[PDB]
């Protein structure tokens, strides 16, 4: 039971700072690579940033580029994304997604769970 | 090639490889460290 | 990127009857594509990842072919709980969705 | 004399826990990684989970991903799994199983020494 | 991850004859593949590890061979004791069995 | 609101060393590669060295091949340039440009963002 | 390496008139070719990429085309703050660029 | 003068256990991790056994894995080795060997200084 | 492991003619390989280490060369002292000797 | 210090089966952890010590498992006097109890 | 030892808005990071202590997060009484403090 | 409730030495380490010294080593800052602080208790 | 261990102009890395430790730069009692100096 | 102001041994560990030995190894170095240099302070 | 505390032969251990202390050995009255022995 | 014994400031150190007995602190009719005395 | 209980000559290591006490030192009265003499 939980939500004006939370359980957390995943109705499903295992590495989409960090820490098994600068293009839904179902080398990005998604709007 | 792609490709494995060596490394250095 | 487009935009079809889903990318994404349903007030949901493989616990009614520009999602028996709207990603190259093709009561 | 000898076998009910132990000896037991092999009738053999020489790391198969738990103790020698929320699916015989017959950098993730096994049966 | 199977299922061969099981694997595992020897009411027995090299213990009899996706375990003449079920495991992506070949009597 | 600020520029005797440093802000540092970009008034823009994300594979042009020396410090977020044995040749308007935009692998190797620039000058 | 030329050196449009501009390079660059913006005192802004694909934030009146050894740059309708010199560049093989058309008001 | 002396040597009947031990001399002991290395005529020069510089880690070869346990006293400058369960292949010239001519991180793993060596016979 | 291996088993040379002594590792071992000097009633003797780094005390006539699965140990001008059997180890992955090679009189 | 979290609040078992309860620490505790038994209106009783070890006079039936974060105690058939609350400790960091965990008939 | 850095220097917010004051380190501090609040004339009182945990008596108001070289302290619905200058310390190697942030009305 | 209370300030001319004390009170002194810290306008808070439970250990800034000195008194519940050599760069309000909340092994360091502090000036 | 190798012996500037001295090591020593200057008669002085971090009470004339293999110290107007010998330390594996620069009037 | 004075200084003949001592004040000596440094004319500086802040470690270059001691009493802040069967190469000025400006976990084995340094000559 | 272990239990050997006995602990015990030998109808005798130190009057025919958890001792050549019952004491952490291991004729 | 040593060993001051006096010793006294007074002429005057106890019928002028080995006398407004040699002693371990150090016009 | 040796057994040096005497200990001593002279026909004579503090009435050229287990004895530069055997003795824990070192003329 890949259980996949996010929070943080709510509304925040343009410009300011904004934290995300996902807490994962019923899986080896620290084994696997983290993803969070954003639903603009009218535009789609739109990916916004990618962790490795240990945090080693982390990746971003060129729309989110140097003004989104995402983090995690295996101790707790929660998965953070720090929103700074956010603008009126930035609201959506932002889900939390674990990478693949299993280990396979040569497959991997396709998000095996998602979460039920939280609700980030920015305006006046 | 100096035409070769320099940033890092993003599709990479975040997974940890569960293949590497379990086993403990008997060529670690077993001199005491003095820095 | 690569550009994801999907065709048709929605299509209408009966209980009992097939359904055709086709995604379309810019460019060569080889065998790595996964497909994605989506209800209404519910997350996205793992169907057909790879090219063709099946994501555990989903039934073998979902059949996924196709490799490189053109792949096509095709359920063979489309049942009361399958209307909603389906998603292409590739992971070739980047993390691209496409814009979702829905499935409609006729 | 490389000795494996699993234990805390026996049959239990659908949704409860059990607990396999493994006793080793015969080699420096810090120094190697251990697996946990299961042999179902009807379908062969299939890897349970694997535990590095000091128990940083831990692997498991898809199937038993975050039901089952393995570790280690240096100490005493052992090898331990802890199967939560057990299922019809995990009637079968485990093995403890020793990576590699010795050290290689670049062969390691094949069993050179099995132990006898013990039956975990499930049912009502 | 990678499916293993094996082909054919049985071999009958009198001792004294040679026996061949083979291996394939769905992708590349390289030269990592393990061959084991199970006896009835006893543990796998590890016979061949890498792709040819042979475990402490066994006899020049056993003979592995090949890499890639097509491999093979040869018995030159096998003696009575010989006469088992084999199982073919692949370590380069994931742990994975093959379903297991007998060999009885002929 | 990638911004690239470069210093180190100044006046300079033939034979001599300097040392350009490039300051990088508003994007994921360690994940992209970055340049060096000469412009020289009657001559034009010219390609001077390239640098991989963590420095590994370095590429210098034929007519700096040998003298100039590329760095970065992926912890500081700093690209530095050596130019040892200056010539008269030499003087010109000096770029440093990123790679790309975003992302893309089949495309790379044309300068999306661009500094200010520094001036060097080599004469007595 | 590839050596790259402009053709004609500088040009004399009015604002609000079509203005067109021609790169040729001595060597195949395939789909490898950029645009640049040079204004006096300004860093060179990135216009086209590729062949034709847009930089984020550059307005649809700047029109790239052409592949192989013959590139072309034009401009809709030449407006107050295009006027500048632009530069042509290839990095399919090298990094190369050519010696830069300047845009002049008539 | 890094002067090493062994003893314990003599003849043992197969199944038997024999003792080697050390003296080390010459050098500051504990800061240096100590071998064994075995030489047998018609076979050549084998590794036996490894010790880290405080004793935590040790390794053994895999043809005396389980059998020898090595060991070492950094108070009294003496590196022993157990041999239990001799068979008649065991019979050979037993060196106690130092780690490197002096540390260099990279660089670790060869014998700078061997002792005179002493011989273990297996035979009835 | 890795399994050394030298060649040819005896070299006959007169002293003052230059002798050079070959190593061969089945897999790399990068640069990562001592050469060891032994005579009769005698334990060996570090002469290199690493790949060309020469231990203290040892005179510029030994000179050795090589990386990956190729060694080479050259004697530049054989003494009279310098005939021996010199062993080839590698300690990048394991301990493993050479069976080791005799230098002897012409 | 150290947060103990017991889990589930109270189990349902029944005479003669096998009862198992978790115990579960916010940070390592290694091997430092007792089970406590209290009955209603008594004081409680040391059962288990270290992460193991039993305490003199308790039957063996109670067995004690885990290291770390991983605390198990296991009755491996239960009795009528065996329906209590068991206590959690850790020793390695302070001082702090677990919530508790009830067994009662079922 | 690490160099701390706080920003912005000073923040306008209305009473019942959200504050957000940040915290970088110059170098990794991994998870030893404290928060303190000084008013005019008053001793710092700790309000969050290691990255996250809350001191005995400080209101759930303040939410302390953050790990590594990032750190934030957020106030949820800003009181009256919380308009003052916070520190930013590390403790993971040495004991260096920030140049402080203070919170203004607006 | 653990009160703080610090004297011993006033006005002393460079080159002179001035004593601080701080009386502790509300709870067990001698299980706790104290700290002193600075306080200068336009520079902010600044660590100067710590001393162990016992008074074993003594640990002082780079600023003030070698001028201040630390000590306790565990019988009068009392700590002491001994500053000889003062320079102008001391003028600061120097705070009483007990390290952490409460006993954490993994967490000490920070400053859970202050006091008012004292206010030192050197001037001529 | 590293061998460290300074270019060149000596430098010959005069007073007010920029000197430049180059530190180089067979093997990456990372950031650590320290310069020393000696006067003749007098114990060496730290000027700069790490790689470019300056020692307390040294002007911030002297600017130290490089990592790895390649490192400079770096002089922005040397004044008469510059004149000295500089050397150049590593202390990332052992402790090795270079053989020191000779800066002299010109 | 911290000092650092040597003594014990002098001429031996080769065989013979020498007792150089090293006094330091100013800082707490406790609480840093010394270095002795070697400067031969012709050769450049060298290293000589190391010592943890309470003696636990001593750590000698390669050709020192095995003669040369160093110790250290912090009741009478002094540093020794015994160098016993001293020889002609060993004529230099020995310095006592104390590691690092201040402590830092990441950034030590650096000279920050040096003594004056004291003359020993081997010769007959 | 610690639970002593020896093995074997009996050992059987001629006079003239040597004769090694073993104890092992269950945790660490360092370099205190003392060993016993009880003739029957005898008190014990102390013949090692430490780890390897000699009673006054006993011979130097006895030689124990061993640290950490490992300890053997070692009779170079037995006589007849040395055929008696071993025990091994640890006086590290509390004070216990080990069940006692017999010498007997072959 | 125990050393006493005084510094400064005299000290210029005028009337109404403050003086301080410093007494250590080579080894630790714990807290039994006494400070005396003597004019010229006449026998020293006991001020400060224990560690800052002080005598029946001294001012409040006088000030005694320290403990172990380092110990200070700070005379909080220096008066005319006590200028004077102070010595400082030990009672701990034997009966030594300190050089005594003298306050003097300025 | 401690074991004292000293090396070398003897000796030569000529008067005018430094000479020195080495104290070695199985465990460390401390500090607390006495050295002693006696003449052939007279009692040993006290010369240190301590480490290295000097009884009263010796002459200045004795001046020993060391601690833990490595003590030396140097006389500065010796006279005809210091000829004798000199003997090293600890009394941290019993009271253990050496065996004593004779310095005798050259």
């Amino acid at each position: 039971q890949v259980q996949l939980v996010e929070s943080g939500g709510g509304v925040v004006q343009p410009g300011r700072s904004l934290r995300l939370s996902c807490a994962a359980s019923g899986f080896t957390f620290r084994n696997f690579g983290m993803h969070w995943v954003r639903q603009t109705p009218g535009k789609g499903l739109e990916w916004v940033a990618v962790i490795w295992h240990d945090g080693s590495n982390k990746f971003y989409a060129d729309s989110v580029e140097g003004r989104f960090t995402i983090s995690r820490d295996n101790s707790k098994n929660m998965i953070y994304l720090q929103m700074n600068s956010l603008r009126v293009e930035d609201t959506a839904i932002y889900y939390c997604a674990r990478d693949s179902l299993f280990y396979d080398h040569d497959n991997s990005g396709y998000y095996g769970y998602w979460g039920q998604g939280t609700l980030v709007t920015v305006s006046s | 090639d100096p035409n070769a792609n320099p940033n890092v490709d993003p599709n990479a494995n975040p997974n940890v490889d569960p293949n590497a060596n379990p086993n403990v490394d008997p060529n670690a250095n077993p001199n005491a460290n003095p820095n | 990127q690569i550009v994801m487009t999907q065709s048709p935009a929605t299509v209408s079809v009966s209980p009992g009857e097939r359904a055709t889903l086709s995604c379309r990318a810019s460019r060569s994404v080889t065998s790595k594509l996964a497909w994605y349903q989506q209800k209404p007030g519910q997350a996205p949901r793992l169907l057909i990842y790879g090219a063709s493989t099946r994501a555990t616990g989903i039934p073998a009614r979902f059949s996924g072919s196709g490799s490189g520009t053109e792949f096509t999602l095709t359920i063979s028996s489309l049942q009361s709980e399958d209307f909603a709207v389906y998603f292409c990603q590739q992971y070739n190259n980047g993390f691209t969705f496409g814009p979702g093709t829905k499935v409609d009561f006729k």
